[PDB]
């Protein structure tokens, strides 16, 4: 019931984070590939649109009758120093082989 | 101070084994004796000396191995000097043969 | 199993 | 009470000098970038390259129609006076190192045809440069070729 | 007094051989101050034999030299840096010792 | 005591002697920021033995939730109104003999968004400082083909065919 | 052919004298190096008395014995104790 | 031994082989080839003829944006790891972030002001 | 050999403690087993082996004809000979450098003539 | 601490034997009545210094062994004290890399 709704809100949040990440990445990559010819109107045109839209969307999503997020808690289950080829694929290359360092760090 | 380091090491080896046999005689005859405490101290002192001689064969393993070390370095320097001497002779012979072939052909 | 690894796990 | 190995040379190294020659150097190779050579070094290396170029030239059959070569302390400067300017050089050991064309300036510069310009697109010059460079990289018989 | 100065400096230099403490100082921003680089330059007096005679943990000296390159302090703020450096240090140590031992023993057993 | 989420407490001796039975004791070592004297597991230790007394009593009972034998040992803080009535307060997880408090799914995200956007804002202010404008010049920072090239490209292909590349 | 042979001989000479210069560099470090042996023995005993110079016989990937002063030794260590 | 006399003993540095890189699970690596005859050409490679691409201007801006992107990515990774029950949890411990002050009003005010 | 001898002596002490702790903890009860008798024979054999090995490493270990006196004399002679060998080798390197300088200039002139022709 | 499983006990034998290991045993070395410094008071005798550098001294410069093979401190001695296939493995003294 509320768990289904909570999962829906979580997926929406995931979507928002993914979009923001993609935008930031594209922006910095474009900066590095353009360097020259880039001018203040365009740089302002890109920074403002990406940040404003994504941030406003995230805050809006967090505050629209979604489950209470301070309630839930995240406590690691199993840690195995084994090589994992699925977590490396799932997190798109960062955070492979869920070791001991990674849970205090993240 | 006769301090032979091999005779006294053999003596301390044999003394360790015979005091182990006498500790077995303690455990056979009178386990409640006072002497076993002395005996469980006694061979401890013997073991200390067997380490303390071979350490002293260790500022000597140091000074004696150090002695071999320096001799080996001197031998390597002599070998490199001999290789240079031989290499120089080979080069001089090469120059001489090449020069004869120049005017001999002339 | 999995003791904290000072050298990497073999 | 037992010592390990009695340090053997570890103690000697610290007292004699200081540069720890133990563990891994990958620390410095991955974290610290190398310092560039000064001009004194530059001149010495270019003089060594001059000697190597002299040897390579006296070994290679330089074309006899022009072959205007000057060591220039780093580059043979193969330059026909009015037709072409190439700068070939070597990269290492004389037996099997390839050549490096480096410069492909075109000498045909008319002031009656091309006013305030060259005579051919730079991109085509770089294309010819890379082509002839890959052709010389085969270690065939380059001075004639 | 000069005795307390000597003792505290010895403890600090011996403590610098810890990658965890180095990452601690780098993250806390102590390296960015131009005072700490001068303090490090002053700390080079330990290279002398009379001062190196009192160093129990000698692994620090070499590390100290790296801290002078001015690129070692800009990096190392990462935890992966401390991870990798401590990995290589302990690997050199243990592998050198136990590998010499095992190589000698295995060769002596196989040649027989 | 400033922020319990931002504190970590440890002890080396207890580290090798750690087992599913001793996890509660490690949390109980005292002088540990996460656990408290008020907890009843502490009142029990003052008395003799420990059994179904946490159910006879119904109060602050730190209890192990999930356990991996080598390192992972999660602890949960419960407040019982009566037997068969449990209210979860918080979760403290021990990784590699290092105790942390489980972050809320939302406090963590709030701090995370704040740091990222603060970085973006510093970058933006810095970028705004440098941009300089004039109407005549346009924007700047504070820091072709002569079309005779088709014949040149024909000659390039001709010399390619004549002198083949021998990479 | 003579020129080529001469060049090969030159390369040989170069490598040989470069190695000789390396030996000379060692000799220059060695000259300043000479010191008391007893002092070397004492320093070796100092650096080798603990688990610093030699890895322990039974030292697997998981030991309080560290190549640095741990953290409990630091907690009682003069450094921060006196800075406090 | 009764009163050992220390003499001027000179020892040469024991640099016969260096371990440039040390891999995991043993496997020693002796990268150092101890050469010079080729090292002259190796240094000639360093010689000129004419830190990321350029990276002299906008370095601060570039690093700041990179760091922001990295934090965003880490949060996304944790959220994707919660998206499933693989090595993770989501148990909602019925708690309540109780703020014992008028923090909200003051914070809002100061924030808006700056 | 020294660390081998140290480990052999420690293995002797460990075999002592292990032998008593085995042969007192485990035994057939009495009468007013065979595995225990086998254990005793094996332990006695191991202790005897270890003793023989320690003796061989020691019959081997240095004769007390060092550790003092000869050490100082040898290190002093080695210092003198290191100095004289350094001088001899630097002289040889001087000869080689002169020869290489001669051959380098001897060619350069060949190359100059061949380019001038 | 119960152990005593046939498998657990069998592991103990292999581990202990590995660390430890027709005579092929070293030649017996007897009493050393004249030590070079205290015993014979022959400190800095030039013959002793010459003997250690090149001559074979049975215990100062090496281990004689039986069968005549001479093993210097740096070398590793392989010997077979028990009458069995398994051979004891003496390791090096200088162990100088």
């Amino acid at each position: 019931r509320e768990e289904k709704q909570l999962e829906a809100s979580l997926d929406a949040l995931l979507s928002q984070v993914a979009d923001l990440k993609n935008s930031l990445g594209s922006f910095i990559c474009k900066l590095e590939n353009e360097y020259g010819r880039l001018t203040w109107p365009s740089v302002l045109d890109s920074f403002a649109l990406l940040s404003g839209q994504l941030n406003t969307l995230n805050k809006v999503l967090k505050h629209e009758k979604t489950p209470l997020f301070r309630n839930q808690v995240i406590i690691p289950l199993v840690l195995s120093p084994d090589r994992d080829e699925d977590l490396m694929r799932q997190t798109e290359g960062r955070v492979p082989v869920f070791s001991h360092e990674v849970v205090p760090d993240h | 101070m006769q301090f032979d380091h091999k005779k006294e090491l053999r003596k301390l080896n044999m003394s360790i084994l015979i005091n182990f046999l006498d500790l077995l005689d303690i455990l056979i005859r009178s386990p409640g004796s006072i002497k076993r405490e002395e005996k469980l101290e006694d061979l401890k002192l013997l073991f200390v000396h067997v380490h303390h001689l071979i350490n002293e064969y260790r500022p000597h393993q140091a000074r004696e191995t150090l002695r071999v070390m320096m001799e080996v370095q001197k031998r390597q320097r002599l070998e490199t000097a001999e290789r240079f001497q031989k290499h120089l002779e080979r080069v001089i012979e090469m120059i001489q043969n090449c020069l004869a072939s120049l005017p001999d052909d002339l | 199993s999995y003791s904290p690894t000072s050298p990497s796990y073999s | 009470a037992r010592l390990p190995s009695f340090a053997i040379p570890y103690a000697i190294d610290v007292l004699t000098t200081g540069s720890y020659p133990r563990l891994p150097t990958c620390i410095r190779d991955k974290i610290i970038p190398p310092d560039p050579i000064t001009k004194i070094e530059k001149q010495a290396t270019l003089h060594q390259l001059n000697q190597i170029l002299r040897h390579r030239l006296v070994t290679t059959d330089l074309p006899p129609q022009l072959a205007n070569l000057t060591v220039a302390n780093g580059r043979v400067k193969f330059r026909v006076e009015g037709e072409f300017e190439a700068t070939l050089t070597v990269m290492g050991d004389d037996p099997d190192v390839p050549w490096r064309l480096l410069k492909l300036e075109i000498l045909v510069e008319d002031k009656e045809t091309g006013d305030g310009r060259a005579l051919v697109h730079s991109m085509q010059i770089s294309f010819i440069h890379q082509l002839v460079q890959s052709r010389l990289f085969a270690d065939e018989k380059p001075l004639q070729d | 007094g000069n005795r307390l100065r000597f003792q505290l400096e010895l403890e600090f230099v011996q403590c610098l051989a810890n990658p965890n403490y180095l990452n601690f100082l780098a993250q806390r921003g102590y390296f960015k101050d131009k005072a700490f680089v001068n303090y490090l330059k002053y700390l080079l007096y330990w290279k002398d034999p009379e001062y190196a005679k009192y160093l129990k943990y000698p692994q620090c000296l070499h590390m100290l030299e790296l801290l002078q390159y001015e690129h070692f302090r800009k990096e190392l703020v990462n935890a992966q840096c401390a991870k990798f450096i401590d990995e290589q240090q302990i690997l050199h140590w243990q592998h050198y010792s136990r590998k010499r031992m095992r190589l000698q023993q295995a060769l002596a057993e196989q040649q027989q | 005591r400033d922020n319990l989420l931002g504190i970590s407490w440890v002890d080396s001796s207890w580290i090798p002697i750690l087992n599913s039975g001793s996890v509660l004791d490690y949390f109980s070592e005292r002088s540990n920021p996460f656990y408290d004297r008020t907890c009843n597991n502490e009142v029990v230790k003052m008395q003799r033995l420990t059994l179904e007394h946490l159910n006879q009593m119904v109060g602050i009972e730190y209890i192990l939730l999930h356990a991996q034998e080598p390192i992972l040992f999660i602890i949960r803080k419960q407040q019982r109104q009566s037997p068969a009535q449990v209210i979860p307060l918080a979760d403290y997880y021990i990784i590699a003999g290092v105790i942390y408090q489980a972050p809320d799914l939302g406090s963590v995200i709030n701090s995370r968004v704040l740091t990222a956007v603060h970085g973006i804002q510093s970058a933006f202010d810095e970028a705004m400082s440098y941009c300089r404008y004039h109407p005549s010049k346009g924007y700047w920072w504070h820091f072709s083909s002569i079309f005779q090239r088709q014949r040149v490209d024909a000659l390039l292909l001709d010399l390619r065919q004549k002198f083949p590349p021998k990479f | 052919q003579l020129q080529k042979q001469l060049k090969e001989a030159e390369q040989i000479l170069a490598t040989a004298v470069y190695q000789a210069k390396e030996k000379l560099k060692s000799i220059e470090k060695a000259r300043k190096g000479a010191i008391s042996s007893e002092e070397i023995i004492k320093y070796a005993h100092r650096i080798s008395a603990s688990n610093a110079v030699c890895a322990p016989l039974t030292w697997v990937p998981g030991d309080p014995r560290r190549p640095y002063p741990t953290d409990l030794e630091m907690r009682s260590g003069l450094l921060g104790q006196m800075n406090n | 031994m009764s009163g050992v006399r220390a003499v001027r003993i000179s020892i040469e540095s024991a640099c016969e082989k260096q371990v440039h890189e040390v891999g995991l699970d043993g496997t020693e690596t002796y990268l150092p080839p101890l050469s010079m005859s080729q090292n002259l050409a190796r240094l000639a490679q360093r010689i000129d003829f004419s830190f990321q691409p350029s990276l002299w201007p906008w370095d601060s801006v570039r690093n700041n944006l990179r760091s922001a992107l990295t934090e965003m990515c880490v949060l996304y990774d944790v959220l994707s790891i919660v998206r499933d029950k693989k090595f993770m949890t989501l148990d909602p411990v019925s708690q309540d972030a109780l703020p014992p002050k008028q923090n909200p009003q003051t914070l809002q005010l100061i924030s808006k002001k700056k | 050999r020294l660390t081998q001898l140290q480990d052999a002596v420690n293995s002797l002490a460990d075999q002592f403690c292990n032998a008593i702790g085995v042969l007192q903890q485990c035994g057939p009860p009495a009468s007013f087993a065979n595995p225990t008798e086998e254990y005793a024979q094996l332990f006695a054999a191991l202790i005897a082996r270890t003793a023989k090995d320690i003796d061989v490493l020691i019959d081997s270990l240095p004769s007390e004809e060092s550790t003092a006196a000869l050490q100082a004399a040898s290190l002093y002679k080695l210092e003198e000979e290191n100095h004289e060998a350094a001088t001899c080798l630097e002289d040889v390197v001087y000869r080689g450098d002169m020869l290489l300088e001669k051959i380098q200039s001897a060619l350069a002139d060949i190359a100059q003539s061949q380019l001038k022709t | 601490l119960s152990r005593n499983e046939i498998i657990q006990s069998y592991l103990s034998r292999q581990s202990s034997l590995l660390s430890s290991s027709a005579r092929q045993l070293h030649v017996l070395v007897p009493q050393s009545p004249p030590t070079d410094l205290p015993g014979l008071t022959r400190e800095v005798t030039q013959d002793d210094l010459d003997r250690i550098q090149a001559s074979q001294w049975p215990g100062v410069n090496g281990c004689q062994d039986t069968q005549g093979n001479w093993y210097d401190w740096t070398q590793c001695i392989s010997l077979d004290p028990h009458g069995d296939d398994g051979r004891l493995n003496i390791l090096p003294y200088v162990c100088l890399d």
